[PDB]
Parts: C-alpha cells; sequence; structure tokens
C-alpha cells in the first residue's frame, strides 16, 4: 500500500485478499465437486533503460541511472542515483581529431523520483559533464564537472541532513604510455551545508600512482609497472604513489553513493577499495581511534565480550611509497617503503613501515632473507601482552630465514627461523600489527620464479590450528577439505623443519598420496608480561591423505596428529588425532542382482589440557550401504542404509544468522551422544517407497538420560513414511 | 460466456525419482479424469469452505458475496458507457483418486479413499472406503508348479480417513491386512486372511 | 497464417502431485549430519529431509529437525541437547490476559519484564510446558495447478 | 502444426437470452394436476 517495493508489518497476505486463491483454508467450492480459483495476469520487467539513436550521439531514458564519472567524483554505478537521462556523444570518426579518439558524457536526474518529505532525496536534482581523450598510446585525460542542489520545493520541505548544493570538479589521466603505466587524479569540491547562512566547506582530493591496474578496477601491484633489463640483469618498479585526501571528502563531498573510509582498519588500512560496496578509490580517508567513556565512571567502556568501544574521528590521509626489486641472475632482491600522516601533516598520526628480502636459489636448493618494520604512532586496536585488547602505540620488527630443498619427485624438505619482537620485548605473537600496511612482501620458494609477491609469508611450513569441522570426526570423512594444507596464518617466533610430498606433480615417487610431518618451538616468555624466556614451546604435528581406485572400490583414508605443551591460537594444549576411510564401490555385474556397496567409518580422540581442568572428548562416526540395482522383478530396485554417531564431550553450535556457518567442537559438558538409526528405500517402476527410524540419547556420566526433555528416562525417537510418484503431462 | 479446452490432458506419464538410487521415466501411463475450463461468473451454489469438511455450514459466506460482480441482481460491477465487468474462475473437477503402476503379476495402487473387501464378515470396505492408504494384488495364473490353481495375494494399508481433528473417530487409526486365495477344483475357491 | 496463430497462443500446462507421508517423533531433531558428504562439500540427498539451505545467512540442512512437518531449528546448551536437537521451552501465564515465552531449560531463572506479574493460578506457578512431540497424520495429497 | 495448435486452444461458447414475462395472483396455487399424464407417469408439459 505504501509504495515502497517492501512487506512491512500489517500489509494484508494475497491469499488471505483472494479467498479461494490458495492454501488449505477458504477453499472456494461448489457441491458436486467444482471447484473454483479466480485468474490473475502475472508479469515482470526486467528492463528500465531506453537507448535511443546510433553513432555518434547516443541517449538513454531509464529509471535508475547508473554512471561512473571517476573513482572520487560522481561514482554511482552501483546502484543508480535515480531519474534521469544519458548522452554520449563520441567522435572517433572525425577528420581532424579522429584518431584521438574524443568523448562527451551528460548526466541529468532526480534522485530517487518520488520521494517523501522526510528521504534524503525529495526534491533533490543532479547533473555533470565529461570531456575525454586517448592522445598517446592507452593514455586517457580527461576533466568533468559535477552538481546537486536541492530545488525551491526541496530546500524547504527536505527536512534532513542533504547539503543545499554540493560542486564538485576535476580530472585525471589513466593509461600506458611508452611501456610506463600511470595513473592520477585530482578532485575539488564545495559543500554549502542546509543550515541558514552556513559557510561554505571546501575539500580536495588528489593522488599520482605509477603502477598496474586491472579490468577489475584494483591496482595489482605484484606485475611491475616500469621495468628494465631482462631475466639475467633486471629491475623492476612495482609501485610509486604520492596522495593528499582532506579531512572533509566523503561521499557526500564526491557525490558518490559510498564513502572513502577504509575497507578495514586491522588489514590495508590505508586502502578505501570496497568490493561489497563498490567504491573503487585506491586511498582512504584514515580514522584516528580513542577510548571511550560514555557513563564516565572513570574507566574506559568495554563491550560485553570484552573488546574496547572505540570513537573515531576523521582525518585525512597524505604520504608516499614505493616498492622496488632486483633480479641479477640466481640472486634477487627486494625492498619497499610507506609512510602515512593526518591531511595537516602532523606527526601524532604517523605509521611509518619499511623492510626488505634477499633470494639464492641453485640448482634445488634455496635460502631468503627478510626483514619488517611498523613504527605505528597512530593509535591501533591490538591486544597486550597479557591479553587485553588495548589502544596506543605500537612498534614491530621480525626477521626471517628459510632454507628449502627438493631432492626431485614430490619431495620437499625446509626449515626456518623466524623472531618477532613487538614494543621492545620478544613476543610468541605479533598480534597482527604487521597486517596494517599494503606493500609489506616477499619472495617464494623455487628457481627461476624471482617474483616480488605482496603479503608476508607468514603462513609457510606452519602447523593447523584449526577447531571446528562439519563431519563431526574433525573433517576425516569430509572430501572437500584436505587436512594437511590448513596452515595458521599468524606470525610466530618459533625455528623447526618440516618434510613432505606432494602427489600431484607431473614427478612423483607414489601417485595421489599427500603427507607431511613438522616439529617446531615457540618462544614463551617467563611469565605473561615477562621479558626474559626461552623456546619452552613444543610442536609435533603430522598428516597425510591417500585416494586410490582398487579393483571397483573408491578408497580414500585421512590421517592428522598433533602434541603441543602451549595454546596456540584457539587450540588448547594436548595430544589430538583422528583418522578415517570412505569406501564406494561401482554395481557388480558379475553377481547376481547388480549390488552396490558403500562404507565409512572415523574416530576422533583429544586429550585437552585446559586451566579448567583437564578433560578428553571422543568421536565415533560409521555408515553402510547396500543397493540391489536389479531385484526380483524386471524394473524392481531395493536399498538400505545404517548410519550411526557416537560422541563424547562435543557439541554442535548452531548457524549465526549473520552468516557465519554451524561447526562440532568441544566442550566439558559432560555427556555422551548416541545417534543412529536405519534407512530403507524400495522402488517398484517409479514409485518410491520411503522408510526411516532414528533415536538420540544424550546421558551424562552415572547414567541419566535426558533424550526426550520430560526427565522420563527415555530417548529421543522419530519415524517417516513416505511413498512417492512425480508424474508429468 | 465460458471458456472450454479440448480433451488432450486426460492421461499422464511417470517420472524419474529417489534418494539412494534413480529409476528410468516414462515406465507407466495413467488415465485421468479431469474436467476443466474457464467461467465468467460464480454460481448461486458456490461456497467458502473454510473448515475443509466439503460442506456448506451455517455461516460461511456465499460465493457471490465474496466477489462483488460475478454473479446475480445485486451488487453489478459496470462501468458508465455501458461496460460491465465480470471476473474470471478457473473451474476444475478430478473424478480420479487412484493410480495403478505396475503390471501383472504385481500391481500396486495408491488412492485417497480406498475400496477393498476381505470377506462378508471381516474387513468389508467396498461400499465408501476407509481412508489414505495403498493396495499391492499379487497373481500367479503363469508359475510353473501352481498355474492351474490361481493364487493371488492381496496387501492393504491406510490411514482412516486421513487427517482427522482429535474428536473424530479416525484420529491416528491405521489398518493393514492380507489375504490369500486359490482354485483348486471346478470354481470352488478357497482363502484366508488377517486384519 | 499458422506463424501469425502461435504467436498469439498459449502454452496450456497443467501440472499433478500425488504421494503419501505420515510421520511421528517425540522431539525433534536432526538427522542430516549423519549421511555421507560428497566431493563437492553436500551430504546425500534423503526423504526425510526438511532442510533450509541459505547462503546468505549461513543456514545449512543440519541445522533444523527433520521428524514432524515443522523445521524446527536445534538449539544451542543445555535446553537443545547441545545443538543436536530441538530446545526445551516454557510459556509464561501474566496477569490481564498476556502471555510470553521463555526460552531455557529452568523456569527458576526468569526475570519478570516492569510492569507486569505472572499468576501463579495458571500452570505451574505460571510457566507451561511447551510440548515437543510432533505429528503428521498419515494422508494422500492431491494437488492440482 | 495445426493439430498442435488445436490441443492448446480454447472454445469460445458465448451465451445469451431473451424473453419477456408477467404474472399476478391473489393466492399462489398449483395448477399442475390439471394437465394430463403421460405413459410414463409424468404431467404434460406447460410454459406456466
Ligand atoms: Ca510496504
Ligand atoms: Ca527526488
Ligand atoms: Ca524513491
Ligand atoms: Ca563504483
Ligand atoms: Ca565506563
Ligand atoms: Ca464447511
Ligand atoms: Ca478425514
Ligand atoms: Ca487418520
Ligand atoms: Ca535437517
Amino acid at each position: 500500500t505504501n509504495g515502497n517495493g517492501k512487506k512491512d508489518d500489517g500489509e494484508a497476505t494475497g491469499r488471505g485478499t483472494y479467498l479461494g486463491s490458495g492454501g488449505t483454508a477458504a477453499i472456494l467450492r461448489d457441491p458436486a465437486g467444482n471447484v473454483y480459483r479466480p485468474v490473475f495476469f502475472r508479469f515482470k520487467n526486467a528492463t528500465t533503460q531506453f537507448s535511443v539513436g546510433n553513432n555518434p550521439v547516443i541517449v538513454t531514458l531509464g529509471q535508475q541511472q547508473k554512471f561512473y564519472f571517476s573513482d572520487y567524483v560522481f561514482d554511482n554505478n552501483y546502484d543508480g542515483r535515480g531519474d534521469g537521462f544519458t548522452v554520449t556523444v563520441d567522435g572517433s570518426n572525425v577528420p581532424v581529431i579522429g584518431a584521438w579518439k574524443p568523448q562527451i558524457k551528460g548526466v541529468y536526474g532526480s534522485r530517487s523520483g518520488l520521494d517523501g518529505t522526510a528521504e534524503a532525496g525529495y526534491g533533490v536534482y543532479y547533473r555533470g559533464v565529461r570531456a575525454q581523450i586517448t592522445p598517446v598510446g592507452t593514455l586517457t585525460a580527461g576533466i568533468h564537472y559535477a552538481q546537486e542542489g536541492r530545488d525551491m520545493f526541496g530546500a524547504a520541505q527536505n527536512t534532513t541532513s542533504t547539503p543545499s548544493d554540493v560542486t564538485t570538479y576535476g580530472a585525471d589521466l589513466h593509461g600506458k604510455a611508452f611501456g610506463v603505466e600511470l595513473h592520477s587524479e585530482y578532485a575539488t569540491s564545495r559543500v554549502r551545508p542546509n543550515t541558514a547562512n552556513a559557510a561554505v566547506q571546501t575539500s580536495n582530493a588528489f593522488y599520482a600512482r605509477v603502477a598496474t591496474r586491472k579490468d577489475n578496477l584494483a591496482f595489482d601491484l605484484n606485475t611491475p609497472a616500469a621495468k628494465f633489463g631482462n631475466d639475467t640483469f633486471g629491475v623492476s618498479l612495482y609501485d610509486l604513489n604520492y596522495r593528499k585526501i582532506d579531512a572533509g571528502y566523503n561521499n557526500v563531498a564526491g557525490i558518490s553513493e559510498y564513502g572513502y573510509g577504509s575497507y578495514s582498519r586491522t588489514s590495508a588500512q590505508n586502502i578505501a577499495y570496497n568490493p561489497d560496496t563498490g567504491v573503487t578509490a585506491p586511498f582512504a580517508n584514515l580514522d584516528r581511534q580513542a577510548y571511550t567513556d560514555a557513563n564516565n565512571d572513570g574507566t574506559s567502556d568495554r563491550n560485553a565480550d570484552g573488546t574496547v568501544v572505540a570513537t573515531n574521528t576523521k582525518i585525512g590521509q597524505m604520504g608516499f611509497g614505493v616498492k622496488a626489486a632486483a633480479n641479477l641472475g640466481p640472486v634477487a632482491i627486494g625492498g619497499y617503503y610507506d609512510t602515512s600522516t593526518g591531511a595537516n601533516g602532523d606527526n601524532a598520526n604517523r605509521m611509518t613501515e619499511a623492510g626488505g628480502s634477499a633470494k639464492v636459489a641453485y640448482s634445488i636448493f634455496s635460502l631468503r632473507g627478510t626483514y619488517n618494520t611498523l613504527d605505528s604512532n597512530r593509535p591501533q586496536i591490538y591486544r597486550d601482552a597479557a591479553g587485553t585488547q588495548i589502544i596506543g602505540d605500537a612498534k614491530v620488527r621480525r626477521y626471517a630465514v628459510q632454507a628449502d630443498v627438493t631432492p626431485g619427485l614430490g619431495l620437499f624438505v625446509g626449515a626456518y627461523y623466524r623472531d618477532v619482537n613487538v614494543n621492545g620485548v620478544r613476543s610468541t605473537t605479533d598480534r597482527g600489527l604487521l597486517g596494517r600496511g599494503y606493500l609489506a612482501s616477499s619472495f617464494e620458494p623455487g628457481v627461476g620464479n624471482n617474483a616480488y609477491r605482496t603479503g608476508l609469508r607468514c603462513a609457510d611450513n606452519n602447523f593447523g590450528t584449526g577447531t571446528r569441522d562439519i563431519d563431526g570426526v574433525g573433517g576425516v570423512l569430509n572430501p572437500a577439505v584436505n587436512l594437511d594444507q590448513s596452515r595458521t596464518a599468524t606470525c610466530f617466533t618459533s625455528y623447526g623443519v618440516e618434510a613432505g610430498h606432494a602427489g600431484d606433480n607431473a614427478n612423483a615417487l607414489v601417485k595421489d598420496l599427500f603427507f607431511r610431518v613438522g616439529y617446531s618451538r615457540v618462544y614463551v616468555p617467563t611469565t605473561a608480561t615477562a621479558t626474559t624466556g626461552d623456546f619452552s614451546g613444543s610442536v609435533t604435528y603430522g598428516d597425510a591423505r591417500y585416494d586410490r581406485k582398487v579393483g571397483v572400490a573408491n578408497v580414500r583414508l585421512a590421517g592428522s596428529f598433533s602434541t603441543t605443551n602451549t595454546q596456540l591460537d584457539s587450540r588448547p594444549a594436548g595430544t589430538r588425532g583422528a583418522v578415517g576411510l570412505i569406501v564406494r564401490t561401482d554395481p557388480l555385474e558379475n553377481v547376481p542382482f547388480r549390488p552396490q556397496f558403500n562404507g565409512q567409518v572415523g574416530y576422533y580422540t583429544a586429550d585437552n589440557r585446559v586451566a579448567a581442568g583437564n578433560y578428553n572428548a571422543n568421536a565415533t562416526k560409521y555408515g553402510a550401504g547396500v543397493v540391489l540395482n536389479d531385484f526380483l522383478l524386471p524394473q524392481t530396485k531395493i536399498g538400505v542404509r545404517y548410519d550411526g554417531y557416537m560422541a563424547q564431550n562435543r557439541q554442535y553450535t548452531p548457524f549465526d544468522g549473520d552468516g557465519t556457518q554451524g561447526y562440532f567442537s568441544d566442550a566439558n559438558n559432560n555427556r555422551r551422544t548416541n545417534l543412529n538409526g536405519v534407512y530403507v528405500e524400495g522402488a517398484y517402476q517409479d514409485l518410491i517407497f520411503s522408510y526411516g527410524t532414528y533415536t538420540l540419547s544424550q546421558k551424562d556420566l552415572n547414567g541419566v538420560e535426558y533424550g526426550s526433555g520430560i526427565n522420563n528416562g527415555q530417548p529421543a525417537r522419530g519415524q517417516t513414511f513416505k511413498i512417492s510418484y512425480k508424474v508429468n503431462f | 460466456l465460458g471458456f472450454d479446452t479440448s480433451g488432450q490432458f486426460s492421461q499422464v506419464t511417470s517420472g524419474t525419482g529417489g534418494s539412494l538410487f534413480s529409476t528410468a521415466g516414462r515406465l507407466q501411463v495413467n488415465q485421468i479424469d479431469l474436467n476443466f475450463g474457464l467461467v465468467t461468473g460464480l454460481p448461486s451454489d458456490a461456497y467458502v469452505d473454510t473448515n475443509g469438511n466439503g460442506k456448506k455450514d451455517d455461516g460461511e459466506a456465499t460465493g457471490r458475496g465474496t466477489y462483488l460482480g460475478s454473479g446475480g441482481t445485486a451488487a453489478i460491477l459496470r462501468d458508465p458507457a455501458g461496460n460491465v465487468y465480470r471476473p474470471v474462475f478457473f473451474r476444475f473437477k478430478n473424478a480420479t483418486t487412484q493410480f495403478s503402476v505396475g503390471n501383472n503379476p504385481v500391481i500396486v495402487t495408491l488412492g485417497q479413499q480406498q475400496k477393498f473387501y476381505f470377506s462378508d464378515y471381516v474387513f468389508d470396505n467396498n461400499y465408501d472406503g476407509r481412508g489414505d492408504g495403498f493396495t499391492v494384488t499379487v497373481d500367479g495364473s503363469n508359475v510353473p508348479v501352481i498355474g492351474a490353481w490361481k493364487p493371488q495375494i492381496k496387501g492393504v494399508y491406510g490411514s482412516r480417513s486421513g487427517l482427522d481433528g482429535t474428536a473424530e473417530a479416525g484420529y491416528g487409526v491405521y489398518y493393514r491386512g492380507v489375504r490369500a486365495q486359490i482354485t483348486p477344483v471346478g470354481t470352488l475357491t478357497a482363502g484366508i486372511h488377517y486384519a | 497464417r499458422i506463424a501469425a496463430l502461435e504467436r498469439n497462443a498459449f502454452s496450456v500446462k497443467p501440472s499433478l502431485t500425488i504421494g503419501y507421508s505420515v510421520s511421528r517423533t517425540s522431539r525433534n531433531f536432526d538427522v542430516d549430519r549423519l549421511f555421507p558428504l560428497n566431493a563437492d562439500g553436500t551430504v546425500a540427498n534423503n526423504a526425510f529431509t526438511s532442510g533450509g539451505i541459505d547462503t546468505d545467512t549461513g543456514a545449512q540442512r543440519r541445522d533444523f529437525g527433520d521428524f514432524g512437518n515443522a523445521s524446527d531449528p536445534v538449539v544451542a546448551g543445555a535446553a537443545g541437547l547441545y545443538g543436536f536437537a530441538d530446545g526445551v521451552s516454557y510459556t509464561v501465564y501474566f496477569t490481564d490476559g498476556s502471555t510470553a515465552t521463555f526460552d531455557g531449560l529452568n523456569p527458576a531463572d526468569y526475570k519478570v519484564p516492569t510492569g507486569k506479574v505472572i499468576d501463579t493460578t495458571k500452570g505451574r506457578n505460571g510457566f507451561g510446558f511447551n510440548n515437543l512431540a510432533r505429528y503428521k497424520e498419515g494422508s494422500t495429497d492431491i494437488g492440482i495447478s
């Protein structure tokens, strides 16, 4: 009724207004068996634009116009703005300037068309125009002008926070010329607030990069922008940029849909590229965070889970960066640098990161070095040594040395040594502080691949810290999960060694066999907040996986192992192991009927040395099924299926409404579960009979059944019989 | 005015189905009795059945009283310049409720009010039926050793009256049975049954 | 002439459904967690799955009961057998003809909202147990569209 | 092609009625008992 296109509360349902149009209630009928149903006309139009004319001039009239001038100016190609028209003039065919490919765009529209008096788009209109040429190579230059304001009716009844008018103009230069890719953009804005006799606010943005850009409109930073020499003696530049974003620049000042804040405040803090909201701006409008004290008790407010509550103020951004590399035959080196601060240039928001690398690789051997640095004077949210979340300065220094060898076949061996020193003291973990930058880079093992790819290699040769699974036995019965490829991404302070095998390679000792084994020692300080310490931690892990086809049976088995005396990530101390097996067979043509079998079995044990008290968790899952593809009658087949699951000190957390799936996990609830049943299905011609009975019981120790929920000592139960028959006219 | 279609839509064919296995489709053709067509108005006998009992109880609204302009003399939905509007309805009536699948020997029937008859004093429900279920019939006329005795086995399962209220006699009531039969000499037919 | 006639023609496509179903359960719980997992990560199909897969909210077929005619979601904690079955709940009988639902296991842990008082006469001190059994009476359904 | 078109076709059958009638009575009584009885036992048809 209100025209918003959504079902609000109280609006009548479709079947409630037209009785007899569906459902079980209110069947409009007639004695002698007649049944009447109203006839409706259903339609749905997916077209809203109407382009008229042919080249050069094309004019489009639409209902939600999508357009895009530049990154920081007048970018509304995600959902659109409102009702209007768009004109495009292309001058590719013209005598004098036909080689430069001129192009002119024009935009007019009204925000959201009809709007209520309390909506932001009541009596608000926009307009713009952009010119463009492509003089040399791919290098494209252009200028544009944008405008949006209130009319005489909007200025008096809009009752919202939309500014009186916004005027924006700028220029850009994107393309690749003379073997060098260059991107730049300048933009100036003037916003007049809706309040009476208010001053005009001026805010401008500017940046200039030398880097590669994808058709996705996101910068690659892994392919060089400008090179020199060849693979033997080569020097390549990956990035070189300068930026200056004003504090008052946002979506309103740019006449866009979504603002230019940081996509995340923990990873790539300086980057505003948001795939979800379709923001293609390369640089962000930074935030300075601080403690919050609402009730004013003298203590900073914290959430229910212990996370701090922070207040965000908008500072600009102004800094420069660089990233290069150099190949010298076998030896390869790299490096990066990046600094940032507020738009005003104050040193109280400075964050500087720098580092380097090295590599030598002859024949099968390899050797790598690394160094990293963070000097964020800007307040950042991270956990302290004890484990309490804080806000403040952060300094990180990391260096790692990694050796490798590939003696042929699928074999590989690798040893490493890593060291992290946060805030002047040795630490077990860097607490995620090294991820705030966006230029950190490292090499990759091998010979001939000297690419300086972004991202620290903190997840190489590490163990796994997983705790959640969906099959119920730790992931050994899940064909879609590789247990040997699970590696934690946190940067530890450890040294170890790992040996493995990869059966997917063309040359491999055993085909379709994957396994690994390792041993690392983690650094643990004397106390929680002490300075001294030693590598007291110890981890020993091993994984396996083997897929094969023997005869008609496809056999797959997996395994895992772990044993630690320290807590890592969310995984507690103590040993842990799990094994599995899945068998599937094709129908046997040589025996009476045509039976094909199925089966699976899994076991999972875990001794948890948690502080609250040591407990043990168990799991056991099995299955079996026989399908007789040819029963006594010519077109009859039958099948049976038996399943079971025995758990102990395990639980299942259902799905979160935000989008996170459920999982199984250990819990010291002191309860033993036992869920099993049978499933019999048989078909005659195309008529299918389905039967199934199941039973779930959950009794704690000393034997007190809780299945029924009424405390009568009986388990839960279920049964279902179904006859199915599908017909087509 | 009324719209009537042809009678080509009087036969259906089976389709593939199953979970542990997939069956071959188009294995059986079933004859059905559908009489459907578009109508421009409602008769005065129509009503709105809210309780699902299939009868016009007291208080249930009439068909023409809910859809104004669909019939009668009162409440004519018109337009000046003489235009008169009447809603268009879809009328149908199915006289088929059973679906027999398979051929000899074994025939299985799935229906909505199953009619069956074991003997005079036992399990005789061939007048109006009992409820929702299935019936299987096995005929052993063609078989090497006992083909001359014409053996026959019947099977019956169902839920009495299907869905019922808590106060009706058929709420949560299920029946089952089986009967064997031979014809050794002449017309003399002997048999046993269970219910 | 035939081409013009086919342009202004309606393709009549009637539909028909048939099938029988009966289901009984003392308490509604999920059984999709017992079936084998395919290589792509989806559980094997079965005839007793009232599972609503929703990638937007993270819902899966293992998060809902399958034994009644209702898709009762499982409940975490001791109230719902630790995520394995539908959770216990109570109804609260307030004075002046109003009721509220308490979604826990122990009725001695309910907070009374300000401005309301429970009626001790109705139920057990104003708390009525919500039955957990689900029944689908045996019936065959013929649907014509 | 024509056979398929006729399968998915609707047979339009409009109807039309026409007639005049007037009737008066001091008291409503029956007159079907005055008409002859056929051999099958049914009275002869009449317009009233
Ligand atoms: Ca609405
Ligand atoms: Ca508007
Ligand atoms: Ca609108
Ligand atoms: Ca965009
Ligand atoms: Ca406080
Ligand atoms: Ca009724
Ligand atoms: Ca009934
Ligand atoms: Ca019944
Ligand atoms: Ca389910």
